[PDB]
Formats: C-alpha cells, structure tokens, sequence
C-alpha cells in the first residue's frame, strides 16, 4: 500500500520506512493488528458504556458462588468492568486470546493454508483456518471459524479484496486514534470529554489486579503517569 | 596481520574514531610474547571485562529494585531492600566463596587446553579466537547443555552476523563498563556522575575486597544437615 | 580574499600576514567563526535585554529546584541571566556546543564530505552536515542540520557564494565591534551606548559561576 489518500503521502518522520523487508512486514502486521484491536475495543467500550449486560451468571458461574453479571456490570465503565472479574475469568480470557494469537503465528498451519513467512510476515493479517486436514485432529472439529464464520465473504475479487484491506487499514488507523482518545477522555484529558464517561483505572494497562502469585505489586501508584 | 586485524576491528567498531591507542599497549611485549599473543590477551581481557560489566549492570538493576528468587536459598538472609552494594554483604560467606569458585572453574574451563582442543580450537594467545568459550566436551561426566548457546538457536548464524555480533558486543561492553562504574563511583563519591545524584546511596565498605564485610555463617541446607 | 573594500586593502600592522598557509587558514577560520559567534551574540543579547522570555518550563525543567523561566529572565542583563542558569544547564549547553565543535573539527567526516584541512583551514567556515552515511549512524537520523536546515541556500552560484562569504566576514567584523561596544557600554565606558543596558557581571569570561568540583575560586575580584 503506497498511499490510500493521495493528499497525505508517506508520513514517516521517524524513518522506520525503507528498512529490512521483515521489519516492514512486522510493522505492517503490528499496524493492522493494533487497528483491529482498537476498533474491537472501541465497539466493546461503547456497548459496555451504553449498557448491554446479559441475562447470565446462573448455575455456579463464579466458582460455586453465583455473582450476577449485572453485579459485575454495576461498577462503572469498561475499565471498572475489567477490574471486577475474577482471576480465573481474566486468566482464561487471556489464555484464549493467546491461543488464538499462537495459532495465527503458527507457520505450519499458515504453510498448510498456502501462506508466506509467519509472525504475520507475507500477507499480514491472515488468520489461519482451523479446519480440514492436519489441524485440530484431536476431536474439536471447530464448526465455526475466525474470519467469515457465516461465509459472508465467500466470493470477492482481488481488487475488491485490496480495496477492502485499504479501507480496513484506514479505519484501523482512525480506530487507533479513537480508542486511545476515548481512554484519555475517561482519564480526564482529551478534547470535548462530556458524556459522563465514568471514571478511569490507574492506567488501563495494569491488566490483572487482585491476583495471586505475582500480583503483590504496589508499584501502580506512581511512575509519573 | 595482528595490528592489521586490530585496525579493521577498530574501524568496524567506529568508522569515525577508528584505531584509538593513546597508551600504545598494542606495541608492548607484555611477557616477551610477540605481537599476536599480546593483542590476543588484550582483546580477550577487553571482551571479558565487557561481558562481566554488562552482567553486573543487569544484576545491579535487579538487586537495587529487589528481585529475589523465593525461599530457602541465600536470598532469605538478605534484607528486603538494601541497595545493590549491600546484597553482596548479607549472603553467607560460603555462598560468596562458592560463587567465586564456580567463576574460577568457568575461567579454568575457558582456558584449559583439553576443552579448547576438544572442539578444534587453540589458545587466544597461541592463535585462537579471543572471547571464545569451549563448549563442555571434555569434562569427564557429560554436561547437558553448553554455556554460549544453551538452547542452540544461534547455530544458523552467518559469519557476517557473528562479526557484527562481536562488534556490538564490544561496543555494548565498553558502554556498560562506563555505566557500571558510574554507579560504583556515585556510590562512593557524591557529585561525580551528575545524572545519578541522589539515586544511589553511599556505601562505606570496600568494593575491591570480596570478603570484607563478610556475611554470616548460617546453614540453609535442610534434610540430613549433619554439618550443623 | 585580497580586499573586500577597495579603499582599505590589507591592514596587517602586527605582520601576521605573509606566513605559513596553515597559519593563514587558522586565522581565516578564527575570524569567520568569531564573526558568526559575534552575530549570534548580538541577536541573543538584544533579544534578552529587550525581553522575549519564553512561555516554557512547564514541569521537568526545574521541578525540584522550583525555578520558572520568568524568574531567570528577571535578572537584568543577559550576562546576569547566564550567571543565573543552573550548573547542569550551563554544563549541558557547553557540552552541546563542544560536541558541535568536535564534529566541525573531525577529519573523517570532513574528508568524506569533500573538504580538506581538518585543522579547519582550507574551505574556511565549513560545518559538516549531520546526515547520510558513515556518520551519526547509531539511531538519531537528524532530519535537520546546522546550516541551511530548511534548504534556503539550495541553489547558489560560486560568485554569489563568494560575495555572501565576503558579506559574512564584513558583517561579522561589524557585529563584533558592535557586541563589544555594547558589553563595554553595559560596563560603563564605551562611546555612548547608554540604552538602560541594566547592570553587568564580573567579566562574562568566567563561564562557570557557583559550580562544584573546582569552583571554590574567589579569584574573580582582582586581576586589576
Ligand atoms: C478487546 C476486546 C474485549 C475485551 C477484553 C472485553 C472484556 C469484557 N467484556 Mg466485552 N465486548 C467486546 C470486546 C471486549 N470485551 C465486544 C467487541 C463486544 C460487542 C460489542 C462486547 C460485548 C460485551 C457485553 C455485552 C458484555 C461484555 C462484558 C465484558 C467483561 C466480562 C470484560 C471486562 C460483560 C460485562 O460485564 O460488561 C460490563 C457484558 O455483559 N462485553
Ligand atoms: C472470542 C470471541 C470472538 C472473537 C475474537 C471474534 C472475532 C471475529 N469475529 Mg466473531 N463471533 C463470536 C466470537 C468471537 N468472534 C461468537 C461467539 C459469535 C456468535 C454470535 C460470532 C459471530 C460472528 C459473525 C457472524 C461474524 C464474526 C466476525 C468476526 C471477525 C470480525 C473477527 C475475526 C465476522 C467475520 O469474520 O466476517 C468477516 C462475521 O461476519 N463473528
Ligand atoms: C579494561 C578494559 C579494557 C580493555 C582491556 C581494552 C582493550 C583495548 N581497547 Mg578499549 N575501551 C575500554 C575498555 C577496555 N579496552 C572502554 C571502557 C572504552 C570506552 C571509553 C574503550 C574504548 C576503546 C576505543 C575507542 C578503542 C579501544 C581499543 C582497544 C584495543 C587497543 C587499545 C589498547 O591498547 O588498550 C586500550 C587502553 C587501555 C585498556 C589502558 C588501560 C587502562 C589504564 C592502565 C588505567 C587508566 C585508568 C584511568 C582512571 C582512566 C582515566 C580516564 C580519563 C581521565 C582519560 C585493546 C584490545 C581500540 C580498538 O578498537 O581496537 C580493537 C580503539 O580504537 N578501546
Ligand atoms: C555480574 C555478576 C553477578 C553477581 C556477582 C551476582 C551476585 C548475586 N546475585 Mg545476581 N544476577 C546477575 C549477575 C550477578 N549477580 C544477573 C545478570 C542477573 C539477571 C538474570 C541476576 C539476577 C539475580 C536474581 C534474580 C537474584 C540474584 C541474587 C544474587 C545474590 C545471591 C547469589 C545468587 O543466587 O545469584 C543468582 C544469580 C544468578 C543465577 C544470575 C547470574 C548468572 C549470570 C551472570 C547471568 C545468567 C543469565 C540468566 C540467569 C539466565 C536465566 C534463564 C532465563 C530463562 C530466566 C548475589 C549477591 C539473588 C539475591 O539474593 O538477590 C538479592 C536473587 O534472587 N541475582
Ligand atoms: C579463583 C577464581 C578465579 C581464577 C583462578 C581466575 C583466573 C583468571 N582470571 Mg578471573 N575473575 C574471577 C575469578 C577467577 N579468575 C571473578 C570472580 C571475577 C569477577 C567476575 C573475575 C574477573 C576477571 C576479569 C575481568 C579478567 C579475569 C582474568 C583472568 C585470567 C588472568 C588473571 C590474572 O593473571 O590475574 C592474577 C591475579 C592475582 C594473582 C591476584 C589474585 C588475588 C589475590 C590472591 C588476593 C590476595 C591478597 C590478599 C591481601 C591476601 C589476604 C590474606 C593475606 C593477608 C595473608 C585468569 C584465567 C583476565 C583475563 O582472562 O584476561 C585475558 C581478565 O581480564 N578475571
Ligand atoms: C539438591 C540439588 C540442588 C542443590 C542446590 C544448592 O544446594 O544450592 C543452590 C542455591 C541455594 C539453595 C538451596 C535451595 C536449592 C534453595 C534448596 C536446598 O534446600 C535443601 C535441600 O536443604 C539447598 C539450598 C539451601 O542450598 C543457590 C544457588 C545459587 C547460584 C547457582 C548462584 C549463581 C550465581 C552466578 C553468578 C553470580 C554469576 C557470575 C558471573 C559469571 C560466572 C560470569 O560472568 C562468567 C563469565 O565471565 C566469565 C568467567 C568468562 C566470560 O567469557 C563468560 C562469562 C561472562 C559468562
Ligand atoms: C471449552 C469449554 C470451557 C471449559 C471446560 C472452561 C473452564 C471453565 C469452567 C469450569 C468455568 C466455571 C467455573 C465455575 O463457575 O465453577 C469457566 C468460566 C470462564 N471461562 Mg473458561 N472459558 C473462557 C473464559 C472464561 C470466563 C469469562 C469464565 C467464567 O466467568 C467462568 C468462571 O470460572 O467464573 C469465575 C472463554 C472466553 C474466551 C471460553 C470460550 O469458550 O471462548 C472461546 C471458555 C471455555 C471453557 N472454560 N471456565
Ligand atoms: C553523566 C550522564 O548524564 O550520563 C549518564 C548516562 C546514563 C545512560 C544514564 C548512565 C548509564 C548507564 C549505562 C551507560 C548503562 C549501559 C548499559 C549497557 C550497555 C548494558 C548492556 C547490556 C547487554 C546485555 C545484557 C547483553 C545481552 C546479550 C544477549 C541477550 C545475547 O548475547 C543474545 C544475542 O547476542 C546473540 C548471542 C546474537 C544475536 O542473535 C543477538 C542476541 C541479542 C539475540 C550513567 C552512568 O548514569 C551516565
Ligand atoms: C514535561 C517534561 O518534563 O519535559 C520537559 C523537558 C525540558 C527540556 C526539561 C523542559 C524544558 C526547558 C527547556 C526548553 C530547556 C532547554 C533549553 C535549551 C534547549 C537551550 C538551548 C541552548 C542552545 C544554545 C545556547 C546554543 C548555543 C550555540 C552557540 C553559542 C554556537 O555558536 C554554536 C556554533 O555552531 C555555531 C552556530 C557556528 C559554529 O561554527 C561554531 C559553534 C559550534 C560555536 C520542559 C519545558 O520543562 C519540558
Ligand atoms: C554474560 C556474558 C555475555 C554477554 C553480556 C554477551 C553479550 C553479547 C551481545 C550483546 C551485546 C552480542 C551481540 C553477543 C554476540 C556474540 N557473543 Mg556474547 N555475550 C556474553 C557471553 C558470550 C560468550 C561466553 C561467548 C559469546 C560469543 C558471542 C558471539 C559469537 C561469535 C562467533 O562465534 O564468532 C556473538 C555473535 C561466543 C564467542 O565465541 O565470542 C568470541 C562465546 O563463546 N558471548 N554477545
Ligand atoms: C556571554 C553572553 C553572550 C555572549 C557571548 C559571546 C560568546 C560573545 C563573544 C564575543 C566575541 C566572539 C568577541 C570577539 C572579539 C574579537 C575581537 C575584538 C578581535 C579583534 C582583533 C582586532 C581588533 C585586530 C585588529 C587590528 O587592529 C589591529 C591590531 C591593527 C589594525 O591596523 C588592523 C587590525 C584591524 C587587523 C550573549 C550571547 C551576548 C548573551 C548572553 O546572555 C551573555
């Protein structure tokens, strides 16, 4: 992608461009992944701030105790919702995300799918398909998938695919601006805060507080921030 | 061949500075031992100093922050937060002795001609590569994994990549020597390094005496502790 | 340069002309850099005395010492303002200027640029550009430079360059007598540079008051 918008061009003040091809592929992969994660996080934050608490948490859904999903949802914004879940829940969610990331980085599965060098190198952003042959052979047939589980993208031309990829890159850049702006607006800051937007965590980057084994860290008070 | 290699390595280390030898130690026969052995000794000692300084800088950060292993071991005697000069002040005396002994064992293995000639190498003064460590393959009882590459993920490296790695190692070693003695100098005299003023507390004991302020004599070994 | 002014010629009462070419290049670069530093000192002292105190020092400048830039600017003459700057500030400023001097003196950079005489002799007044290959390689791409950072001097003929170098030398002379008439006017004296001009420091040559390590020197009272 040379330039989606002709009026901008190649805005590379840091000089990271014109580098090794593996470095450029890793940079493009990081940009696409950060944009997709930011868009998903912004959508989830908007849904949580509006209030979409599910009718769930029955039959021992908290580890013999039964704490309602609305009780976890009655803490404020998404930042307070990420600090009210139990340690096993956050740990298993992070484990599922890590399993998906490791399956995406898998060069054996990518080469079976007909791709290029892994760690999201050639054709970055391509999630490997968890189906068919030589993958997930031990039960777990995976009737769904990651990309297009319902097959809405069954047929698409290469030019249409490239245009959709460029649109996804532009929307990912806009979402990387927007989700960070929303988190900053939660933490005071930004421009036109408004909209209540509750309170904010210590930094949002604390991850899993109130855990056991390595969570005895009173260091989240300072370090400027 | 000796000074020419020395010029080439100095040029690769820094194209601007190049060969900088104001003292001319690369012309002094250190033991009446020609030129090749003298530059081999000098390069080996520079590389060893740089590696030890890089490890010491990382360890100084780890001890100054407070990064203990866990239980039972020598970390249990060290108080929780004493700054890095004082963590080699509270470990037991035999722990210091055995640490220095294991370092000497590693140096002796790195110098023993049986280990060097096992994997086809000679002494750095006698014509070997300076800073090289022979793997383990002479030590009577077998050793599980080597010291340079423990998991052997660097076996596919090109010779050009290895040369650039050596140049980066030497530059990082020099800069880490400078940083580590910035720390040690600020721990002794105030106002030497202006950036580190007020971060590192002052220390009274001697840094160049290993067993000065020697640690206690405690037995941390349980189960069958016949050495009470 | 034989004679920029046709009515002046070559004024060498001390006889330092007609000497070795190394000395000639040394004196020429000394005069050129003296004039450049003189013009910079002229604009700096005029701006400091008029008062253009920057709206800055918003955290991290002197947070421990609690010193705003307005407090440093409210000291009088620019010499007193330089005598009020902290020891890390003066030391780091002198270190930056010294590093620029080291780069201007460096032999390999000058010969890779296409110049000669790393004594700063031949091609007098050159500063090497901080870019491209085999210089400043470790990070720090340095998008700007020292001279023509915005490329205002992109195209110039050799005659235009020679005329502008003559303008450099003559304006450097004019501003050099200007800055010393002005600092002497700050210290009383001079022809007639009253212009308020505040007060004065000891000499402006100390370059390190109230410092530490060797600055226990009360010797700036005398020497006549
Ligand atoms: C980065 C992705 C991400 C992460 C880490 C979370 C994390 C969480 N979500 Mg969530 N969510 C996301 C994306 C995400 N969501 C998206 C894309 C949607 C659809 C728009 C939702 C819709 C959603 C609902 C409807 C609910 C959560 C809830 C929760 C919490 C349990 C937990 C903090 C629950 C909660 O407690 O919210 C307050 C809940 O009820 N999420
Ligand atoms: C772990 C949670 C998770 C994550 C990370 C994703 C991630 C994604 N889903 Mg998805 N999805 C999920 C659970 C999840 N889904 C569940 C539980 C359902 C059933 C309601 C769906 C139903 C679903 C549909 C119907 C579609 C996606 C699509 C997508 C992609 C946009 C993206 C890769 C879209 C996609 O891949 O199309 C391009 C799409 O059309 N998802
Ligand atoms: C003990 C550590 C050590 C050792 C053994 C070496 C060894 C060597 N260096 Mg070296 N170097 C070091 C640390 C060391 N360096 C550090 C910390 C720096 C960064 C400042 C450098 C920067 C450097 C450059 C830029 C170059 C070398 C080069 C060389 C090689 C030839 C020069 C020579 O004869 O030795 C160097 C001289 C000595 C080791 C002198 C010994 C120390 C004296 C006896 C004590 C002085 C202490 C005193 C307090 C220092 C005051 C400092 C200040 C006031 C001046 C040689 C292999 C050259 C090269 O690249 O060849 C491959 C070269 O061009 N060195
Ligand atoms: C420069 C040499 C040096 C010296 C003399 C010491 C000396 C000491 N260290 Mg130490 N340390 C060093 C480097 C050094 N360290 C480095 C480079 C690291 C970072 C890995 C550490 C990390 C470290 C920890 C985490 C702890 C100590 C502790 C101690 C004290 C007890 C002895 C002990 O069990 O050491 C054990 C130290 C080591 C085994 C590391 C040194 C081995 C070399 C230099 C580095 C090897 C790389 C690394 C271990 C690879 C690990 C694999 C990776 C997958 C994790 C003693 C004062 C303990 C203590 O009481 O703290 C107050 C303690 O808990 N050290
Ligand atoms: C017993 C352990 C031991 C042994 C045998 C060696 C052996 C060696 N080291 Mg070494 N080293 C060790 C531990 C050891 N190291 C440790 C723990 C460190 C710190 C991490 C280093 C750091 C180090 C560096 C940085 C370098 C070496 C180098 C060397 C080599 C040459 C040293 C030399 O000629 O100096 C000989 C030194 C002595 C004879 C002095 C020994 C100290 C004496 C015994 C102290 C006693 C004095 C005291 C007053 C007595 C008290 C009692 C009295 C009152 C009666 C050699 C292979 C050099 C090398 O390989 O360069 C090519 C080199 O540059 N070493
Ligand atoms: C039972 C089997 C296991 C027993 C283990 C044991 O007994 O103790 C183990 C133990 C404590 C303990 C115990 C427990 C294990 C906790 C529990 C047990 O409890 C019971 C049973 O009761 C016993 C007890 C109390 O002991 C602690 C172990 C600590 C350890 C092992 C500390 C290493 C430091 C390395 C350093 C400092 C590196 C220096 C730096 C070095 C070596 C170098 O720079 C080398 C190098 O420069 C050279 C020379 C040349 C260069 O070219 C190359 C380089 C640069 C590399
Ligand atoms: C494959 C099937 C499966 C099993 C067998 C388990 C193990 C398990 C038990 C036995 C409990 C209940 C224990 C109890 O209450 O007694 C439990 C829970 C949670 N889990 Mg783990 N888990 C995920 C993370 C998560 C969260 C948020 C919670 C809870 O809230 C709840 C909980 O423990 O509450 C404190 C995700 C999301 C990415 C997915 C998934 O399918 O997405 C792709 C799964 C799937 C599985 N989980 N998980
Ligand atoms: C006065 C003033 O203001 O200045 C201040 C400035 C400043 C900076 C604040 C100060 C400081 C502190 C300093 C200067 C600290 C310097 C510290 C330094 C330089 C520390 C090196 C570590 C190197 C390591 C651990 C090597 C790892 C090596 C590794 C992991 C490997 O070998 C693996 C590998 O290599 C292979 C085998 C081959 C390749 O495949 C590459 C890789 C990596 C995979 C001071 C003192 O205060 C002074
Ligand atoms: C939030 C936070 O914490 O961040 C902090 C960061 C920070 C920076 C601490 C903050 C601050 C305050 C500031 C702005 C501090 C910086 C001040 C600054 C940057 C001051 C420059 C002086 C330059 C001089 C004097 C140049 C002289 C150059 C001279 C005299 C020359 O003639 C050079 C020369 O080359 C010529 C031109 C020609 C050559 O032939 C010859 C030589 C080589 C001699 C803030 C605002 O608080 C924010
Ligand atoms: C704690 C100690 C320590 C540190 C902190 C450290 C740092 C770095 C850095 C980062 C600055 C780099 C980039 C780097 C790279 C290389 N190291 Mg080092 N290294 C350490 C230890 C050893 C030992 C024991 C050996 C060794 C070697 C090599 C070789 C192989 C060259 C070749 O095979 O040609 C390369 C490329 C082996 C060798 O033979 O060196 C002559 C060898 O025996 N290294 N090393
Ligand atoms: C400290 C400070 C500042 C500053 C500063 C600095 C660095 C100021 C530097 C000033 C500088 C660089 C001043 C050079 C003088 C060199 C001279 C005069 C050489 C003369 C040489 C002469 C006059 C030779 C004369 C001859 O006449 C003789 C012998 C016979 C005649 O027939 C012929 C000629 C003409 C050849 C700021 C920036 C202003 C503000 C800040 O806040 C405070």
């Amino acid at each position: 992608a040379k330039k989606l918008n002709p009026t901008v061009g190649l805005w590379d003040p840091l000089g990271i461009a014109e580098t090794s091809p593996e470095t450029i592929g890793w940079f493009r992969h990081a940009e696409i992944k950060h944009g997709r994660v930011a868009m998903a996080a912004f959508v989830g934050y908007c849904v949580q701030s509006n209030g979409i608490h599910f009718p769930w948490n029955i039959q021992g859904w908290q580890g013999t105790p039964v704490v309602s999903f609305a009780d976890i949802a009655a803490a404020g914004g998404p930042a307070d919702q990420w600090d009210a879940l139990s340690t096993p829940a956050k740990l298993q969610i992070l484990g599922v995300i890590g399993f998906l990331e490791m399956w995406s980085e898998t060069s054996v599965v990518l080469k079976a799918d007909g791709q290029e060098h892994y760690v999201r190198g050639g054709k970055p952003g391509y999630f490997p398909k968890l189906s068919r042959s030589d993958e997930m052979a031990f039960p777990h047939p995976v009737p769904l998938n990651l990309w297009d589980p319902f097959g809405f993208t069954s047929k698409m031309t290469p030019e249409r695919k490239e245009k959709a990829l460029l649109a996804e890159v532009n929307n990912g850049r806009l979402a990387m601006i927007g989700i960070f702006g929303m988190i900053s607006a939660s933490k005071g800051l930004q421009v036109p805060g408004l909209d209540t937007v509750g309170i904010k965590p210590y930094a949002g980057e604390v991850m899993a507080p109130f855990a056991a084994g390595d969570a005895s860290l009173p260091f989240v008070s300072g370090m400027l921030e | 061949s000796a000074k020419a290699d020395l010029e080439a390595f100095a040029k690769e280390c820094n194209p601007v500075v190049g060969y900088w030898d104001p003292l001319g130690l690369a012309d002094l026969p250190l033991w009446g031992q020609d030129q090749d052995a003298v530059i081999g000794w000098l390069r080996h000692s520079e590389i060893k100093h740089g590696r030890i300084a890089m490890a010491g800088f990382v360890g100084y950060i780890a001890h100054a922050n407070g990064f203990r292993f866990g239980g039972i071991g020598p970390q249990n005697v060290v108080p929780e937060g004493a700054s890095a000069p004082e963590v080699w002040d509270s470990i037991p005396f035999l722990a210091k002795l055995q640490i220095i002994g294991a370092i000497g064992v590693l140096e002796h293995i790195s110098e023993d001609k049986n280990f060097l000639a096992a994997d086809g190498m000679k002494h750095y003064m006698r014509g070997g590569k300076p800073g090289y460590f022979p793997t383990f393959s002479a030590n009577v009882h077998p050793m599980p994994l080597n010291l340079f590459d423990p998991f052997k993920w660097s076996k596919n490296a090109s010779p050009e990549k290895k040369a650039k790695g050596l140049v980066t190692e030497t530059n990082n070693g020099r800069l880490a020597m400078l940083g580590l003695f910035g720390f040690l100098s600020e721990s002794k005299i105030p106002g030497s390094v202006p950036a580190l003023s007020g971060i590192i507390p002052s220390y009274d004991g001697d840094y160049m005496q290993p067993f000065l302020p020697t640690g206690p004599d405690t037995s941390l070994w349980t189960i069958g502790n016949l050495w009470a």
